[PDB]
DNA sequence: TCAGGATGTATATATCTGACACGTGCCTGGAGACTAGGGAGTAATCCCCTTGGCGGTTAAAACGCGGGGGACAGCGCGTACGTGCGTTTAAGCGGTGCTAGAGCTGTCTACGACCAATTGAGCGGCCTCGGCACCGGGATTCTCGA
DNA sequence: TCGAGAATCCCGGTGCCGAGGCCGCTCAATTGGTCGTAGACAGCTCTAGCACCGCTTAAACGCACGTACGCGCTGTCCCCCGCGTTTTAACCGCCAAGGGGATTACTCCCTAGTCTCCAGGCACGTGTCAGATATATACATCCTGA
């Protein structure tokens, strides 16, 4: 069929490797493995994952070939990049110039690991004023350095400055920022300079839609950049389940496996450790006060009316009112910390419910948000709760991100919770000190949902992770949840097709056929409150003694010693 | 040769407004040149509206629009009322 | 004291500066939110081709510019150099815009 | 403020003091009085009410919900301010 | 085959037929709709009704039985609406609204 | 003897009351014929025409003096002056 | 059978008349220089209107200006005139 | 039966044919003369020749090779004739003639 | 769908005026909307001239007149020259 | 503030007459019946241009402080303007007589509207490089004090 | 009237993307007939325009005098500019979704015809009264004195 890809592109493997600069051999032809860490590494431990992946990517450089790292999360891409350059240029000693471009959330982090996890290879950063960037730009302008460290846009702005210099091996992080080649960053990189080597570090493959997997594999290697246009309706065929999935997904997806073997690299935590405390993934449900539910039924303010993107309007009122001054005006005239703040929604009511257990067992918590404003009312809500929290969000400031990181990493931290921004989640921190993670809202793409989802269980996690999603029943938001794991079925034939291919196994893929297909069939079965402390205690408390220490919380929320506002929003939202 | 005008019509409407009042010849001339004028404005607008959409046909809906462009405010509202009512009653029979 | 021009010289240096170039003098997003606001009242849920909003901006800036040339003529007429509200309300009263 | 925003100002305050002042500077005005600002917001808001009213009308006539460029060019072409360059 | 006039069917006093003739033979568009004459005639009726009504009122306030150009001048310039409509017009025999500026009157 | 300015007001009421044509005919008609000599020659005017020109022109000058008056009052003078007019025409855009 | 070649006839507009007009417009006290200026203004205006009228006339193969033609010239410049027809 | 374009016969650069089409299908009159397209096209050619010529001169005086809106603005507003023609027009990207009143300059 | 314009024509005339000069896209748009505009004015005038005389036919003589109404002064004289010459040369062959 | 008095303004009463409101005969433009066909209405379809929001940066906006320049208020002067009068004249109103041309009708006829055959002028996509933005550094100038 | 110093032009190098030149694909412009009609042109009236004159007088003109307003001046107080510093919202780059703006195909009924009557609306008389127009009377109103 496309077998000219197999034979022609294996001889073309010879072409890239030698000429340009069972696939386990010919593409990998130059072989080696070493368990002995590089001499520059200071104060570190070797698990086997960054070893196997280590000499696999290092093998790709010996093959003079690039790749993508598809691995899960928490696998320490930092350390693989450190062992990467420190080992390569511990050998070659050439040591430069080479640059990495990392998320603005993680910068002083990278500077930290570069501090304690290797002294010999130093770098240079870009932050703050164009004045400080003047000092280091003219200072080290002359090109005396080991490595360039930058961030996303400063390569665009500084591009005039730092583009005039030659490059060989470049590294990016959070590759899913790339996506389109028409996105400005990519095409700048192309016009920017030329480095013979590249890489992509990420926590997931491309979007469910997967048009741009073309673009990726353009940026990965010479392979497909000539013929790009044609394959669309063939490869998209995965997007008579036996016949449809059989012809479409089994034929072409098998094809792509046989293509995708020498690219992506991944495993799970149980592979490297088994220290993962549990599957540590659960959810819950809720219900919203009918006050605004009546508005969902009628929607005669919503449909023809100034309002717009009424879905976005929903997600705004799905979460919580007080987004608009009048809510507080005809509702809470003094905007003081007040009741019906927590009684308006189920997230705030059952959130009150989980509070005493929160502080009770003291296990810490992360709360994430898709949209900004909500964190404000949440902050006021903690201002009533009085148990302290950090507020982190995009664009807040520059280096107080780092300062807050320090405030967290202190083992004595009294404030248990604090807030992040999903879009800025982006590996923006490392957390070993907490267990519980709570997500809100919608997150139209799961890759970020799972992205923040995985911050909890971390290498060296001594706690046992519990996770819950806050969704209210009988609402558009659980509809979008539906659509979300619908896209878990979409990528289940894509990124669950792309994930398991590392050493090019044999029967594991049919293990995912039978057992995974039992999972998709299980949600086919699926398609076609907890107010009592008993339930929530059970799902949360991780041992019977934890169940017992929650009896001290039975003395208040259990023991314990409307329409007007909708006529106000109907008249005054009656425009 | 007969030179037509709107005289007698204006005169009727007058009699349905102020049964007493007479209207001097000069004033009748003015009201004449008026009605011709306003007519040219409206049919002008309806014309090049029929043009900007590349329709070939002046219809009621244009005339309604053009009337809503020329006449300020209240005259627009009432005039639209008069028109709509009149057309309706025209179609009834 | 630091080097300080007499009042009025910074002014002229501007006047040359701006009368030299063609730039749009009103920052976009304020203006676009302005237009959308004003259009809420007539019909609802309109969508503007960005080229349109550019059109309004260009017109309106040309109109206000004309208005200030004329007003300036009036203020100079009164032997003041400082345009004032009654100067404008005059100018619009003469053009016939009221 | 911090807790709840309540920082919504208004749209028409979007045109600012120094912006208006730049417009004058192009006009040739030398020294601007302090009251002119609220005034010129007045003028501007009228002018826009007119032009936009007409453009909206044209649009509703064609059954489009998209106010285009050709339409604003027509509204102005109608009030005598004819604009060039947009087609 | 009895005849009944389109004005009568309409309930209007302007000669719908005559309008239709003008719209055709003035080369406004190629094809004139069937409702357009009716609608337009209605409009013209309305406007003339306004100007005449106001005028008559004015003449009555001058105790004249008939309407003369001066009375059209006053009925048009006092009404602010029509003033906006007719603002470019020079009426014959017109005269002006009696108008005296503030500063001219003696102390 | 009245104080200066009272005869003025008494006029202003007088004229703003009536409709009469304010320019004696034959001067105006000879004016028009003169101006028309230059373009073509041996024209003949329907007297109704010459009446038309007279009515227009008088309405134009009347407007012009209302506006000029607004300017003179603006300057805190009561006496219209040439630069007042040349202003008014400069604002309307007639130059 | 003859045509006298005219001059200095704009003097036909006379200081008393212009004082009447100015009175109608609401002007209170006229300066003494307004007169020469006004004669300038008027002469401009009539120059335009009469050249357009004459144009229409030349077009129709007539030697005779007519009220219709003036009314069209005024409608043309943007000053509409009523009562004389058209 | 060899073909030759009416522009060529005319000696003009505007597409006489296209003009004739517009005059017919715009409903200006019922019947368009045969000379009218030619004559009109000639006129348009002349005017565009003027505006372009002046503009180009202006751009050359700014030592720019190409004509940009600013140069149309200046070529139109300096020429007094066109200024009289276009006086109601708002040119995009326009700018203004550099203008400073007498009294503003220092002594 | 093709949206026609006068671009290439303007460009030719340019090349017969300033052989060097290029003309930016925006300027070409302006000259376009210009020529369409002036065209609408002229054919407008010639239209309602053909109307006031109750002729049914736009001819050269109207266009000549309308041109003499719109264009001030010198533009009138020269433009009339261009036209007359062009028509003449048209009739010669 | 109060008054005499002249001045112009508005009030009541005959009268005069030409403009209007109406009645009649006449005839052309409207109305009604009938036919076709093409333009507009509506369904189907798809993709791009719009909208909404967030991150991240930095140039502009807001704030405020001082001080120099100008708006405004009053005063004094003298000259240009209004008012009243007596005198002159050109407008106005009415007649007369002439006739140039505005305006209509009766001929034909060049000529412009169609309609069918035919093809290249112009249009959209797509290369592809130089004019212009633009930075940077240098030199030259224009507005302030001592 | 000489320095300082903050703008502003100028030379040179860089890069980059928008003008411009090039090619194949149409459809709109030619050609070339025919045929119905506006209009071109001649021929007639008969009307309103021009020219002139004579007679009346309301208005325009020249002038004299008094006066109040235009205008220059000075002072004074305040408020808008210029500058620096802290803040924030615009701006450019992302991310997404979905909905109106496009097209195309098909149908159906509305309107342009066309022919046949026929009464509304127009020219033209005709009587009669609403508003000039004229005399006489009463009264507000401004000016100047007090
Ligand atoms: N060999 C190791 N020994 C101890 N901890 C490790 C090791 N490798 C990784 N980690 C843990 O991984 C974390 C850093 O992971 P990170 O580089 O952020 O992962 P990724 O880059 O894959 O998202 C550190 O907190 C560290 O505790
Ligand atoms: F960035 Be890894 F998830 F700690
Ligand atoms: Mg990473």
């Amino acid at each position: 069929l496309l077998d000219q890809t197999k034979d022609t592109r294996i001889t073309h493997l010879l072409r890239q490797t030698n000429a340009f600069l069972d696939y386990y051999n010919v593409a990998h032809r130059i072989k080696e493995d070493i368990k002995k860490q590089p001499s520059i590494l200071v104060g570190g431990t070797l698990k086997d994952y960054q070893i196997k992946g280590l000499q696999w990517m290092v093998s790709l450089f010996n093959n003079h070939l690039n790749g993508i790292l598809a691995d899960e999360m928490g696998l320490g891409k930092t350390i693989q990049t450190i062992s990467l350059l420190t080992y390569l240029y511990e050998m070659k000693n050439i040591r430069g110039p080479y640059l990495v471009i990392v998320p603005l959330s993680t910068l002083s982090n990278w500077s930290s690991e570069f501090a304690k996890w290797a002294p010999t290879l130093r770098t240079i950063s870009f932050k703050g004023s164009p004045n400080e960037r003047k000092a280091k730009q003219a200072k080290i302008r002359a090109g005396e350095f080991d490595v360039v460290l930058t961030t996303f846009e400063y390569i665009i702005k500084e591009r005039a400055l730092l583009s005039k210099v030659k490059w060989v091996h470049m590294i990016i992080d959070e590759g899913h920022r790339m996506k389109n080649a028409q996105s400005k960053l990519s095409l700048t990189l192309n016009t920017h300079y030329h480095a013979d080597y590249r890489l992509i570090l990420t926590g997931t493959p491309l979007q469910n839609n997967l048009p741009e997997l073309w673009a990726l594999l353009n940026f990965v290697l010479p392979k497909i950049f000539n013929s790009v246009k044609s394959f669309d309706e063939w490869f998209n065929t995965p997007f008579d389940k036996i016949e449809l999935s059989e012809e479409e997904t089994l034929l072409v997806i098998r094809r792509l496996h046989k293509v995708l073997r020498p690219f992506l690299l991944r495993r799970l935590k149980k592979d490297v450790e088994k220290e993962l405390p549990d599957k540590v993934e659960k959810v819950v449900k809720c219900k919203m006060s009918a006050l605004q539910q009546i508005m969902y039924q009628q929607m005669l303010k919503y449909r023809r009316l100034g309002f717009n993107n009424q879905i976005m309007q929903l997600k705004k009122i799905c979460n919580h009112p007080f987004v608009f001054e009048e809510v507080e005006d005809q509702i809470n005239p003094t905007r003081e910390t007040n009741d019906d703040i927590w009684r308006v929604a189920g997230k705030f009511e059952l959130l009150d419910r989980i509070l005493p257990k929160l502080k009770a067992t003291g296990h810490r918590v992360l709360i994430f948000f898709q949209m900004t404003q909500i964190m404000d009312i949440m902050e006021d809500f903690l201002r009533y709760i009085n148990i302290k929290y950090l507020r982190l969000d995009g664009h807040t400031k520059s280096d107080e991100r780092s300062e807050l990181l320090r405030l967290f990493n202190a083992p004595d931290s009294e404030y248990l919770c604090f807030i992040l921004s999903t879009r800025a989640g982006g590996l923006g921190l490392n957390l070993q000190t907490a267990d519980t993670v709570i997500i809100f809202d919608t997150d139209w793409n799961p890759h970020q949902d799972l992205q923040a989802q995985d911050r909890a269980h971390r290498i060296g996690q001594k706690n046992e992770v519990r996770i819950l999603r806050l969704i209210t029943t009988n609402s558009v938001e659980e509809v979008i949840l539906e659509r979300a794991y619908k896209k878990l079925d979409i990528d289940g034939k894509v990124i669950q097709a792309g994930k398991f291919d590392n050493k090019s196994t044999s029967e594991e893929q049919e293990a995912l056929l039978r057992s995974l297909l039992d999972a998709e069939e299980e949600r086919r079965k699926k398609r076609e409150e907890e107010l009592k402390d008993s339930e929530i205690n059970e799902i949360l408390a991780r041992n019977d003694e934890e169940m017992a220490v929650l009896t001290r919380m039975d003395e208040d929320r259990s023991k314990k010693e409307k329409r007007e506002e909708s006529e106000s929003a109907a008249v005054y939202n009656g425009r | 040769t007969r030179k037509e005008s709107y005289a007698i019509y204006v005169y009727k409407v007058l009699k349905q407004v102020h049964p007493d009042t007479g209207i001097s010849s000069k004033a009748m001339s003015i009201m004449n040149s008026f009605v011709n004028d306003v007519f040219e404005r409206i049919a002008g607008e309806a014309s090049r509206l029929a043009h900007y959409n590349k329709r070939s046909t002046i219809t009621s809906r244009e005339i309604q629009t053009a009337v809503r462009l020329l006449l300020p405010g209240e005259l627009a509202k009432h005039a639209v009322s008069e028109g709509t009512k009149a057309v309706t009653k025209y179609t009834s029979a | 004291k630091p080097h300080r021009y007499r009042p009025g010289t910074v002014a002229l240096r501007e006047i040359r500066r701006y009368q030299k170039s063609t730039e749009l003098l009103i920052r976009k997003l304020p203006f676009q939110r302005l237009v959308r606001e004003i259009a809420q009242d007539f019909k609802t849920d309109l969508r503007f081709q960005s080229s349109a909003v550019m059109a309004l901006q260009e017109a309106s800036e040309a109109y206000l510019v004309a208005l200030f040339e004329d007003t300036n003529l009036c203020a100079i007429h009164a032997k003041r150099v400082t345009i004032m509200p009654k100067d404008i309300q005059l100018a619009r009263r003469i053009r016939g815009e009221r | 403020a911090k807790r709840h925003r309540k920082v919504l100002r208004d749209n028409i305050q979007g045109i600012t003091k120094p912006a208006i002042r730049r417009l004058a500077r192009r006009g040739g005005v030398k020294r601007i009085s302090g009251l002119i600002y609220e005034e010129t917001r007045g003028v501007l808001k009228v002018f826009l009410e007119n032009v936009i009213r007409d453009a909206v009308t044209y649009t509703e006539h064609a059954k489009r919900k998209t106010v285009t460029a050709m339409d604003v060019v027509y509204a102005l072409k109608r009030q005598g301010r004819t604009l060039y360059g947009f087609g | 085959a009895k005849a009944k006039t389109r004005s009568s069917r309409a309930g209007l006093q302007f000669p719908v037929g005559r309008v239709h003739r003008l719209l055709r033979k003035g080369n406004y568009a190629e094809r004139v709709g069937a409702g357009a004459p009716v609608y337009l005639a209605a409009v013209l009726e309305y406007l003339t009704a306004e100007i005449l009504e106001l005028a008559g009122n004015a003449a009555r306030d001058n105790k004249k039985t008939r309407i003369i150009p001066r009375h059209l001048q006053l009925a048009v310039r006092n009404d602010e609406e029509l003033n906006k409509l007719l603002g470019r017009v020079t009426i014959a025999q017109g005269g002006v609204l009696p108008n005296i500026q503030s500063v001219l009157l003696p102390k």
